[PDB]
RNA sequence: UGCCGACAGCGCUCUGGGGAAUUCAGGAGGGGAAAGCAGAUGUGCCCCGCGGCGAGACUGGCGCACCGCCGGACGAGCUG
């Protein structure tokens, strides 16, 4: 389905402020 | 020599842009330039008032080879004034400011070449003359230049190299609109030097034919430049234009 | 004004031009294709800059001053023709009592003699008119129009630098009693080009659909 | 072209729901005539080759209100028959053909997001964001929108992603880097409202990535100072302001913006005796902030326009009025 | 800067070895300035360019004008051998041959440029 | 069977996906052909999928070297997020056209699930890019900011440009309309000179009997104000304009008490004086240029300036358009821009050839070996001295 | 390249031949045009059927350059 944005994980992970937001999301 | 001063006459030639100058006991041919009044390269040029603004240039035979060719009257060069032309082994841009006068402001020239100083005299031409594009690069991986280049309908090439038929071929695949056009200059000694010029030329022809290629003229710069040609062939159509 | 384009969007513009150009050389600037050159050479640009505007301004000034001395040297001329087309007319003089010295139709054919004796060696047309062109009054007309007020115009001319060079006056005597000669002929040479170009034109037969 | 058989088969498809209307005494003969009239020369202009979205838009609310007066007049004759659906429908088609005709009119986009949004067409909401969002990459407040109303529904996490796909493209304008901090603090008083995120880092890691962000600037980093500054009535909200102020001391030292949060920084939740005791502190803080050596006329700009909306704020003393109407004029 | 070099394998060797057939067989112009009248009267069948000089910007001009005409150079790494190639009794930066169309020289050299041109 | 393709652009890069994609047998046809040429045939075969343009000149400029070299910026990738759905190639893979083999290579090991193809093999998404390429204006009109031209235009000389190092060495240009406008200037100079000369001297003609050095007559002139106002050594002027006690001003001084001419309305001197306030200006601009072109000459061509001298050095070079013309002459080609003074303008000739070409063929130029052959040009005056 | 031009010949054409206005019937070319009806069904819901993503967990057998392969069947969460 390339009809909407499914959400980011740490595959679709682009730039170091992806990678901080998904740490900390990954820790809650 | 036709000596500096020389009052002198010009008429159109056959070709749309190109000017033939007659006078006294020599004539020659000359291009109304774009950028006034400025030489390139010691190159004779030509003054009219007008009844300042208008100014052409001597173009050389034996220095352009696109010359050579006007002088031998090609069928079709198929460069209008205003058109879009992949100029190919522009080494120092004297012939290729000649096309450039040609193609004027609604045209745009694409000078491309391989080397890096004939590129500095070439691009300091390219800032000068606002239609010619600059691209120093391999002419051989045209993908780096594709980026700059869209489709056009006029393919000159003047590099001389053995892979000079895939590299036009390749050059035609990428850059040249649905009944392209497309001149190209062959030397025996360096397409290969043993053989009879004429049996290299049919060689070559073939080659383009295997390339898809309609060839649609050929002639040779005889009383010019030994053992070369100019060939003219058409991409993937037997007429020109559309 | 502006530094480099570097120095493009700071720079302050809108004191010597409107925008919507001073924007669309901002633009060009950003997107501009100019080489990059070096401060130790914008300087001497800059300064060449300072050596033309100042004149310019000298010219303006200068032009300020012959528009005095014209008013000063002919009252009746100035008034009339243009100060500038007057300093043209007795810069092919020479003098004022040169200029004075010659006939009317002669000053209608000032300046153009190279025509003018081209065309009576060959009996070519004779040229119309001098430097009357570039003078304001004649730039009115159309044609046979801008011929006859070019004549008249001359005529007007000649009476007016003769009175400028010649009439005395007591020195407690006006610019304007000086210069209501030349009134007078403005006066009635504008009223002449009025009624000239507002010439009735030609009728004709008006058809019906049926041409009737 | 082709227009007239292209026309033809919109108005054979805008047929029988009129053909519903006049057997029904909502619409007359008159009335229905005109109806059909206007519609074939909207449609004909619409699929004219020489175009515009504004005439695009024209229909658009032309068959809108077409909707609305039929519903007005069906509410008037007590009907309850007759729906909506498919003036919704060919509203849709009209705006399918304008989308795939015009992708360069941002301002028609937000008409269809806002016509959907409306009429309650979720899903096909968000695709049609999706579509228009990867048309234009380069609008934050394409960007803003998008997030916004994912964290207006509640999924947070939707909404994270459009915010921060967002973040990743456009890397010029530190707008919807302000939007998206102003939404993750959002979404965190929300939280506290209910009542990681006992800790709340991540507009500290927004900032964190920010402070490196090509688009760097001190007056950004204090419209972040403003943003972080409203709604101050949080856990954390203490945290994260002595983090952004040591922040841009320990980057930008001398500069008037610093100062100027120096300034307004203990009246995060100010509004009672704790408004003039904060107030007199950050008057001795403006004090030192104007005898110390920085740039002072852009110093003096940012406290008038502070304190102008200072002033705005009703319910304080006249004697501290007149006192910032004396430091006011001194500058 | 002399990026298309002569390498080392006697292919400089068959190189100054032509030059000495050529320098006999007078279809030799020598001398930096020779060259550039050989080239820009379009006569060069070769030219051979010294890189053991005093500044390399004389031989890296030479490729400039050979580069505007397409004719073939190749860089020898030494003045004095091409010199005494020649047979000039003076070290000679710069050599250039020219086209006489009956012969097998033609032949070797059309070998040598294939052979320079295959090293570019 | 495709379902996508990028396309890079001048202006951007895209990706579209193809509905309604091309015959792969019927690719030599006529028909075929002309429905690929006309745009009213081509539109239903590609759809936009999304667009994507440039940020900053040195961004698209780094896309041109990046993709050059067949390696990607993080933000296209970021389009091949932003377009494409996530997947691994487990069951189902994506399509992707790609014109680069590099490229195409590198888009497959950064993402599982697609099977980019390069036009170098594929025929088919040849045909479809030369599509694009062709109609590659006429489907961006209403999304496109501005035009194409003047962006391919800008972007290639700056690609160019970086290519080759343009902009740090050269200069030329600078160097040789200063040579033209110092020419200009200095005539203008003698124009203005001698216009006010005879100007002022139909007032004062003791002016023009005694002083020559015409921008010394115009600063006296706008000093002296009027012929009645004369003293010798007023206020800090005539000392440093020339010998003021006893040689020059009494002189001046006793040439306006004999003075004989007709004395000047105040607006006329007011105009004299502007006119040599503009004589002076400009000939102190002649100086600051003077003292320009030097160390701009000094910078760029040492070894000339010390051989020639940088009047006559940048004289030869203006007449010859640029340093890399004057390194294409020839040594009879100098000659054109007794028999000893031939025989040395030959060998001259020969030496400031080889420095121009050492010059122009410097990065960063030097000064030493014009200096020895400054030397070897002195020792050959020497020689021929010797004789 | 100026007019004028007899017979004697050749060329076309002949409801004479020009010139201008003007109606119409055709032609051929050039420039411009997003020029795009490949199968056209309102939204929202959940449920079924089926499909992809997709965390994680396995397993079979092979592997004399030994460094790795290839295959099955379960599966939280997401989607059509």
């Amino acid at each position: 389905d390339a009809s909407e944005l499914q959400p980011i994980t740490q595959k679709t992970s682009g730039t170091e402020l992806e990678q901080t937001i998904l740490a900390i999301m990954e820790e809650s | 020599g036709a000596k500096a001063g020389k009052k002198v006459i010009v008429e159109p030639h056959r070709h749309k842009g190109v000017f033939v100058a007659r006078g006294g006991k020599e004539d020659l041919l000359c291009t109304a330039n774009l950028v006034p009044g400025e030489s390139v390269y010691g190159e004779k040029r030509i003054s009219v008032e007008t009844p300042t603004k208008t100014e052409y240039r001597i173009w050389n035979p034996f220095r352009s080879k696109l010359a050579a060719g006007i002088l031998g009257g090609l069928e079709t060069i198929y460069m209008k004034p205003g058109s879009k032309v992949l100029y190919l082994g522009a080494a120092s841009g004297t012939s290729v400011s000649h096309v450039a006068d040609i193609v004027g402001p609604t045209g745009a020239v694409y000078a491309v070449e391989f080397s890096h100083r004939s590129g500095r005299d070439l691009i300091n031409m390219a800032t000068r003359r606002t239609n010619v594009i600059p691209i120093v690069e391999d002419a051989r991986k045209p993908m780096a230049y594709r980026m700059l280049v869209p489709m056009v309908d006029v393919i000159f090439a003047d590099v001389a190299q053995p892979d000079q038929a895939r590299i036009v071929g390749i050059n035609a695949r990428l850059f040249l609109k649905q009944g392209g056009g497309l001149l190209i200059s062959i030397k025996a000694s360096c397409i290969d030097s043993t053989a009879p010029p004429e049996q290299v030329f049919a060689s070559e022809v073939q080659k383009l034919r295997e390339d898809k290629f309609f060839p649609k003229e050929q002639l040779t710069l005889e009383p010019y430049e030994r053992d070369h040609a100019m060939v003219s062939c058409v991409y993937l159509q037997k007429e020109f234009e559309g | 004004a502006l530094g480099l384009r570097t120095n493009a969007p700071n720079a302050d513009l809108s004191e010597i031009l409107p925008p919507e150009i001073e924007a669309a050389v901002k633009a060009a600037a950003d997107i501009s294709m100019g080489t990059e050159i070096s401060t130790e050479d914008y300087e001497n640009i800059k300064l060449l800059a300072v050596q033309v505007v100042e004149r310019s301004e000298y010219r303006r000034q200068l032009a300020e001053y012959l528009q005095n001395r014209m008013k000063a040297i002919s009252p009746n001329m100035t008034e009339l023709i243009g100060a500038l087309v007057g300093a043209r007319l007795i810069a092919h003089s020479g003098s004022l009592v040169n200029l004075a010295k010659n006939p009317g139709s002669t000053i209608q054919i000032l300046g153009a003699e190279k025509a003018l004796f081209r065309a009576l060696k060959t009996k070519h047309a004779t040229p119309k008119y001098g430097i009357i062109y570039h003078a304001s009054l004649v730039g009115q007309a159309s044609g046979p129009n801008k011929g006859k007020i070019a004549r008249q115009l001359a005529a007007k001319i000649a009476l007016s630098v003769r009175t400028d060079a010649f009439e005395d006056f007591p020195e407690n005597a006006d610019d304007e009693t000086r210069a209501a000669v030349g009134i007078q002929a403005r006066a009635k040479l504008e009223n002449n080009l009025r009624l000239l170009e507002g010439k009735p034109l030609n009728k004709g037969v008006a058809l019906g659909p049926n041409g009737i | 072209a082709w227009v007239a058989d292209k026309a033809r088969f919109y108005l054979e498809r805008a047929a029988p729901e009129l053909r519903e209307w006049e057997e029904k005494e909502i619409f007359t003969k008159d009335e229905i005539r005109n109806l059909v009239a206007k519609r074939s020369d909207f449609e004909h202009l619409v699929l004219a080759p020489g175009t515009k979205p504004t005439d695009f838009l024209n229909y658009v609310n032309w068959e809108r209100s077409l909707d609305r007066l039929r519903a007005k007049r069906c509410a008037r004759l007590n009907i309850r028959s007759v729906t909506s659906h498919a003036s919704q429908a060919r509203t849709f088609g009209i705006f399918e053909r304008a989308v795939l005709k015009h992708p360069g009119s941002i301002e028609l986009w937000l008409a269809y997001l806002e016509f959907a949004a409306q009429v309650k067409a979720t899903k096909r909401w968000r695709r049609i964001m999706t579509r228009a969002l990867r048309l234009h990459p380069m609008n934050a407040s394409l960007w803003t929108l998008a997030g916004r109303r994912a964290a207006q529904n509640g999924d947070m996490q939707r909404a994270r992603a459009h915010f921060l796909r967002g973040c990743r493209f456009c890397t010029r304008e530190p707008t919807l880097w302000l939007e998206y901090a102003r939404c993750e603090m959002d979404w965190l008083a929300r939280m506290e409202a209910k009542k990681p995120a006992l800790s709340g880092a991540i507009p500290i890691a927004v900032f964190d990535v920010a402070r490196k962000q090509p688009f760097w600037g001190p007056a950004a980093a204090e419209k972040f100072f403003d943003v972080f500054a409203k709604f101050g009535h949080l856990s954390c909200h203490e945290r994260i302001i002595s983090h952004v102020v040591t922040t841009m001391q320990e980057l930008f030292p001398n500069h008037p913006c610093t100062w100027s949060v120096h300034i307004r920084q203990p009246l995060v939740g100010v509004d009672t005796p704790a408004f003039p005791k904060a107030l007199r502190e950050s008057l001795a803080r403006l004090k030192a902030a104007l005898q110390s050596t920085t740039d002072r006329k852009a110093l003096a700009t940012k406290m008038v326009a502070w304190m102008d909306g200072i002033l705005a704020i009703e319910k304080l003393d006249a004697a501290i009025r007149t006192v910032l109407e004396h430091t006011k004029r001194s500058l | 800067a002399a990026w298309p070099k002569a390498e080392d394998p006697a292919l400089v060797q068959e190189l100054l070895d032509c030059v000495q057939q050529a320098s006999h067989y007078r279809q030799l112009k020598k001398g930096a300035n020779e060259t550039t009248k050989s080239v820009n009267r379009g006569t060069s069948e070769l030219v051979i360019l010294a890189a053991d000089t005093q500044p390399l910007s004389i031989v890296l001009h030479i490729p400039l004008i050979c580069e505007e005409k397409n004719v073939p150079y190749v860089y020898v790494p030494s003045k004095v051998a091409l010199g005494r190639a020649c047979g000039v009794s003076r070290a000679v930066i710069a050599v250039s041959l020219t086209s006489n169309e009956a012969s097998d020289l033609n032949s070797k050299i059309r070998a040598l440029r294939d052979k320079v041109e295959r090293l570019a | 069977v495709v379902n996508f393709l990028l396309f890079e652009s001048a202006v951007g890069f895209s990706l579209f996906e193809v509905v309604h994609q091309a015959d792969t047998v019927g690719l030599e046809l006529p028909e075929v052909k002309d429905a690929m040429k006309t745009l009213d045939k081509f539109g239903k075969m590609v759809k936009l999928r999304s667009f994507n343009p440039w940020t900053s000149a040195a961004q698209g400029l780094e896309a041109i070297n990046l993709i050059s070299e067949g390696i990607m910026p993080e933000y296209l990738k970021s389009a091949l997020e932003m377009n494409l759905p996530q997947t691994s190639g487990k069951k189902s893979k994506v399509v992707l056209g790609v014109a680069d083999k590099k490229l195409a290579g590198e888009i497959t090991a950064a993402f599982p699930g697609v099977q980019c193809e390069a036009a170098d093999t594929s025929e088919v998404v040849a045909a479809l890019l030369r599509g694009i390429r062709t109609h590659a204006n006429k489907l961006h009109k209403s999304l496109q900011e501005g035009d194409i031209g003047r962006a391919q235009l800008g972007l290639g000389h700056a690609y160019s440009r970086a290519k080759v190092k343009f902009s740090v060495h050269k200069n030329d240009n600078h160097i040789i309309q200063g040579i033209a406008t110092l020419d200009a200037l200095d005539k203008s100079i003698n124009q203005g000179a001698m216009r006010v000369r005879e100007w002022y001297g139909w007032h004062f003609p003791e002016l023009i009997r005694i002083v020559s050095d015409n921008i010394t007559y115009a600063k006296v002139v706008l000093a002296i104000g009027n012929k009645s106002s004369l003293t010798d050594e007023s206020v800090d002027d005539l000392a440093n304009v020339l010998n003021q006690d006893q040689d020059k001003a009494l002189a001046i001084i006793q040439a306006a008490k004999v003075s004989m001419g007709q004395d000047i309305s105040e607006v006329d001197l007011q105009m004299v004086r502007d006119l040599a306030s503009n004589v002076t200006s400009m000939a102190d601009y002649r100086r600051i240029l003077a003292e320009s072109l030097d160390k701009k000459m000094s910078e760029v061509a040492p070894n000339l300036q010390v051989i020639l001298g940088t009047p006559v050095a940048a004289r030869l070079i203006a007449h010859a358009g640029s340093l890399t013309n004057l390194a294409k002459y020839p040594a009879s080609t100098l000659q054109i821009l007794p028999k000893v003074k031939g025989r040395i303008s030959r060998y001259l000739a020969n030496k400031c050839s080889i420095a121009s070409r050492i010059d122009n063929f410097s990065e960063k130029p030097t000064r030493h070996f014009g200096e020895v052959l400054r030397q070897q040009l002195e020792q050959r005056l020497e020689w021929y001295a010797k004789g």
